RNA sequence: GCGAAGGCCGGGGGCUAGAAGGCGAUCAGACACCACCGUAUUCCCGGCCGUAAACGGUGCCGCCCCGCGGCCGGCGCGCGCGUCCCGCCGGCCGCCCAGGGAAACCGGGAGGCUCCGGGCUCUGGGGGGAGUAUGGCCGCAAGGCUGAAACUUGAAGGCAUU
RNA sequence: AAAAUGGAGA
């Protein structure tokens, strides 16, 4: 197999999430091309190149499969972070969880409240 | 084990000495 | 004081448990074990230490200079609101150890206050504070190290619907020292969004 | 230099012990130095269980079933690799490791 | 130079707001710049003396690394001093990597008094112990009409400090300097360690020269 | 928490040592027992050392065990 | 009566005075580097708002290692007479 | 066995003032250790204490202002001449301006400091920093 | 006054191992390691020996401690009564907080102590020579117990880092 | 299974 360097798959991290755009998920070919912008980087040798421009096949195609891991899809940053934002179907997460035997209420009989006359319900 | 194989060395010229004292006298 | 529609929202948000094992500086906290055997706590202490907590948050010169490490999985979705109401600076993830003391390290802050998610899974985040001289308040279990910890939350800790509880009731207690928040009256807020699916 | 709390031995309250030999090295050892991995073996290798369940002639019939004690002695334990010498951290783990539930003298 | 103040405390230093170095220890605070030292009081200030560059060589595969280690000493008059040393492989790097570490702790010495306490101070206040490794210094105080009754290293340090007069006893490898000019600067650190009558009071809440509290 | 060694707490007395409490005073009583047949009232210590017999009853009506004293009869609740 | 070392006179002839830490009536040290000075604020009747003066206390680490910091700082705030009934 | 009780109340309070614990107990109630605890609290090293008392030993309780720095006994008693008093300030007191050491006189049992300016010298009892 | 083993002194006993001693087989030697015999011994009784890495390499009796769990001995504590909890514990301990230590580590101490002074027996003073010489004592002997010097010469040693 | 040396003194 071929495994890179950490400034070579580190090149790639960059180029697939802080300039993500479009880079091809799937497909090698557009990928050949994409990455040869001139500023979003410049390195010598096409084959040099293109050890980033494999790399960026699997990257891309692990974020088409799931999120990576501290994903940051320039294209995409507000996605399921909205979800974190969200509540579920009215927001009622609490009202009769119950569950208390007799130290339980004991404990609420410790402090002054007395809770559901000491029937909880 | 040089300890013991020295003690009982030891041992064995005390040992010599005592024929050597009492027999000579 | 206590409010018992508050209130009961603690006892039925898994706020009413602890560790089975004890410690002497949290038996006062602690209201004693049952036959569960889990010690189940006392609900007047832990509202009363939730305002001690407040007074020290509106004490601090700038309010986002307070920072609060999450570094447990459950701590992230109640700390996440902690910075929409609060201002704290916060400090999310691994600690990275040495923040404190490295100003060089790239997330480093200096809190003039701390506030740690769980006891025992910060024990870097205590001593570096102590390293740079940074009051420790935290939260802490019916079990946990005291060791460097000035003031702590009595909680059940281990369940992210009790670690929602914490958060929401520290933030709205700051904010009624400010007048801001509520001031005798309800929370915008619903309990939801305290929790991560 | 005391290399182990312990010393080798789980010796408390007590001044000497009785020797059991090594089935290896057949070097007396006092009860506390010596190994005592205890094994439970199937009488009949595995491999040949299924033809002599096959030649099931009374009803019902189970595998003999071995209980023995292992002992080997320190020296005879290290060469035969029932234990491992380990680093600090690892001196104080208190378990045997690679799980390895399965009834029979061989791990498999 | 103009540095960017490193340190939070540093921008204090860097704005004049920290008023002497005196403040930031009655607030009990970590000093991480040699400028924010230097600040207090810069140009030419404390004297240095270096000695002892021992060269440590750690045997390895081939030929052993051979370094050098030396151990500077702050010198200012004002009842402040410090303990530094540092390891480097060129003689330049080492001293100067020293000198930046004596910089970075200073103490203040207490400056107390036996029989006359009318005039300026001439010697510590309580007798101070210190404990590096096997090395165990003490620092009794001495009237003025004793000199500063020590060894001829273990002095130098003392007068740096500016102590006039002392009594000293020793204990352990007095030969092995490190330990030694260590042990009578962890005794200097015990100059404010211990509780006086004087020292005693209920008071002092005022938090408003809270040096973490002071910014910009 | 407020807890004050001059003033001694009673509460916690009761679990501490006979000897380690600020007054090391003694740990048990004397208890009264009701033979069910007769109204005679027998003092007997919380441990008992030797045997006492209801009066009229020879019988002992405690057989020493080594802390408390069981009776033969219903017990009179220490005094009662 | 100028707390600290102080001359024949009676005035400061040091005048660093390292703060006594409050809970243990021992100094803070100047090398107190694990050093805390927790501070909470006062209240005013039924808006409990804060007035911005707040009671400083302070703590050495060593109290913080024996863990009895958290105690200590509610029977000390009783002392500061924040604490309550309790 | 327990022949110096000083000693063992000496380092029950010190011990218990290094925690931080301000109450102490004391296992024997002595009328010397009270000479050394009321000069102790004279002093204002120690703090309000008391004896609950059992007809036995008795116990001491002590409330502490949190200060002692150190305390200590010399066992057995010697007895140093008036002439004498300031070579053991030297030994066992650190400065001349916190110098208590508890000496035994026969007209009243005070620290160093009175006693020489007295001009009379006993034995010394204890250490006290 | 006891005191493991081995040894010894007379009996009794003798299953196995087995100092010696014999073999074979090893290796340039195999005196040995390893196989195979095998005597003393081992087991018992009546005595002597009186020593061991007899070690926790840490005398004893006291005091004060920082928390978290076991195991054993009682003894209470309430509890739906279950070897249920919770202490009083006396001992067995594990990890360990300060504290201490040249370190290793100890911390139911090896801590409270160069801020060096509860009590009381013992022991040491560079490495050899030397447990030798010489006396005395003990044993049947083996050996024990007590215990120098003449001379040498610059380290011997301790725990740790690569 | 055997398996023994490594002159002195930088």
């Amino acid at each position: 197999g071929k495994v890179r360097t950490k400034t070579i798959k580190r090149a790639a991290r960059k180029i697939v999430e802080n300039n993500y755009e479009s880079l091809k998920p799937k497909d090698f070919q557009n990928n050949k091309a994409i990455c040869s912008k001139r500023n979003v980087a410049i390195i010598p040798s096409k084959r040099l190149r293109n050890k980033v421009a494999g790399y960026v096949t699997t990257l891309m195609n692990r974020v088409v499969k799931g999120p990576v891991h501290g994903i940051s899809l320039r294209l995409q940053e507000e996605e399921r972070e909205r979800r974190d934002n969200y509540a579920p179907k009215k927001s009622e997460f609490d009202v009769e969880n119950i569950t208390v035997s007799g130290t339980t209420q004991q404990m609420i009989d410790s402090i002054g409240f007395k809770c559901m006359s000491t029937s909880l319900k | 084990m040089r300890a013991k194989w020295a003690k009982k060395r030891m041992r064995k010229l005390k040992r010599k000495r005592r024929h050597m004292k009492a027999r000579s006298k | 004081q206590l409010k018992e529609a508050d209130v009961k929202k603690m006892l039925v948000a898994t706020t009413h448990l602890g560790v089975r094992n004890i410690d002497r500086r949290m038996q006062f906290y602690i209201f004693d074990r049952q036959k569960d055997g889990t010690f189940v706590f006392n609900l007047q202490k832990v509202w009363a230490k939730i305002v001690f907590a407040a007074r020290i948050l509106v004490t601090i010169d700038d309010p986002a200079e307070i920072a609060v490490v999450a570094n447990r999985p459950d701590a992230q979705r109640a700390i996440l609101k902690f910075c929409k109401y609060t201002h704290a600076t916060a400090f999310p993830g691994r600690f990275i150890p040495g923040n404190f003391t490295n100003r060089m390290n790239p997330n480093y802050c200096e809190p003039r206050l701390l506030l740690v998610n769980d006891p025992v899974v910060d024990r870097q985040a205590i001593l570096e504070a102590s390293y740079v001289n940074i009051p420790t308040i935290s939260l802490c279990n019916s079990d946990a190290n005291l060791k460097f910890i000035d003031v702590a939350i009595p909680c059940n800790n281990k369940t992210p619907m009790s670690i929602g509880l914490i958060y929401w009731l520290l933030a709205r207690e700051v904010l009624r020292l400010k007048g801001s928040i509520s001031r005798t009256e309800e929370w915008d807020v619903k309990p939801d969004l305290f929790v991560a699916l | 230099p005391v290399k182990r709390r312990n010393n080798g031995r789980s010796k408390y309250n007590c001044g000497h012990t009785n020797i059991v030999r090594c089935q290896n090295c057949h070097r007396c050892v006092p009860k506390d130095k010596v190994i005592k991995r205890f094994t439970i073996r199937n009488i009949v290798d595995n491999t040949i269980a299924d033809d002599v369940l096959n030649a099931c002639v009374i009803q019902g019939f189970a595998i003999p079933k071995l209980y023995n004690k292992v002992q080997y002695c320190v020296s005879c334990s290290i060469h035969n690799h029932i234990v491992r010498v380990r680093s600090r951290e690892d001196r104080k783990i208190r378990t045997p490791p690679k799980r390895f539930p399965r009834n029979s003298s061989q791990k498999k | 130079e103009e540095w960017h103040p490193s340190t939070k405390l540093g921008r204090l230093v860097k704005a004049g707001k920290i008023e002497s170095l005196y403040d930031i220890f009655k607030y009990s605070l970590p000093i991480k710049e040699t400028e924010i030292i230097d600040y207090f009081f810069p140009k030419s200030e404390l004297a240095e003396e270096v000695c002892n560059i021992m060269s440590v060589q750690k045997q390895t595969t081939a030929g052993q690394r051979t370094r050098f280690r030396a151990h500077v000493i702050v010198g200012n008059r004002d009842g402040f001093i410090g303990y530094g040393a540092g390891v480097s492989k060129e003689v330049a790097n080492a001293i100067k990597k020293a000198a930046k570490n004596a910089r970075l702790n200073i103490v203040p010495v207490r400056r107390g008094f036996w029989g006359g306490k009318l005039g300026d101070p001439h010697t510590v206040s309580s007798k101070l112990s210190g404990k590096c490794g096997s090395v165990r210094v003490r620092l009794i105080p001495a009237p003025r009409g004793a000199g500063i009754v020590a060894s001829p290293t273990v002095a130098k340090v003392l007068e740096f400090a500016g102590v006039s007069d002392v009594f000293t006893r020793q204990s352990g490898h007095s030969r092995t300097l490190m330990n030694s000019v260590g042990a009578v600067y962890n005794a200097l650190k015990s100059s404010y360690s211990i509780l006086t009558p004087d020292l005693w009071k209920k008071e002092q809440l005022d938090h408003v020269q809270d040096i973490r509290t002071m910014s910009l | 928490m407020n807890v004050d060694l001059l003033y001694p707490d009673p509460v916690e007395e009761q679990r501490k040592h006979k000897l380690k409490r600020l007054v090391q005073g003694p740990n048990s009583y004397f208890l009264e027992i009701k033979c069910a047949g007769c109204q005679d009232i027998v003092v007997v210590y919380s441990h008992a050392n030797t045997p006492v017999f209801c009066p009229g009853c020879t019988s002992q009506i405690s057989i020493p065990t080594g802390g408390k004293c069981a009776f033969t009869s219903q017990v009179e609740r220490y005094r009662q | 009566d100028d707390i600290g070392m102080k001359n024949s006179s009676g005035v400061v002839v040091d005048a660093y005075i390292p703060r006594k830490c409050s809970a243990t009536n021992r100094l803070i040290g100047p090398k107190d580097h694990a050093a805390v000075q927790l501070s909470v604020a006062r209240v005013n009747d039924k808006g409990k708002m804060i007035e911005n003066n707040y009671v400083t206390f302070a703590f050495c680490g060593a109290i913080r290692s024996r863990g009895g910091v958290d105690s200590a700082f509610m029977l000390l705030a009783q002392e500061h007479g924040l604490m309550e009934r309790l | 066995v327990r022949i110096n009780v000083l000693r063992d109340a000496l380092k029950s309070i010190c011990n218990a003032q290094r925690i931080g614990k301000k109450q102490v107990i004391v296992r024997p109630s002595s009328k010397v250790i009270i000479e050394f605890l009321q000069l102790m609290q004279k002093n204002g090293y120690i703090s309000d204490f008391a004896v609950v008392d059992n007809h036995r030993s008795n116990r001491i309780v002590v409330n502490l202002i949190g200060r002692l720095n150190k305390a200590g006994v010399i066992s057995p008693r010697f007895d140093i001449p008036a002439n004498d008093i300031e070579k053991w300030v030297v030994n066992l007191l650190p400065s001349r301006l916190f110098g208590h050491i508890i000496l035994t006189t026969s007209q009243g049992i005070m620290d160093h400091i009175e006693a020489q300016h007295r001009q009379i010298g006993g034995k010394v009892i204890g250490y006290f920093y």
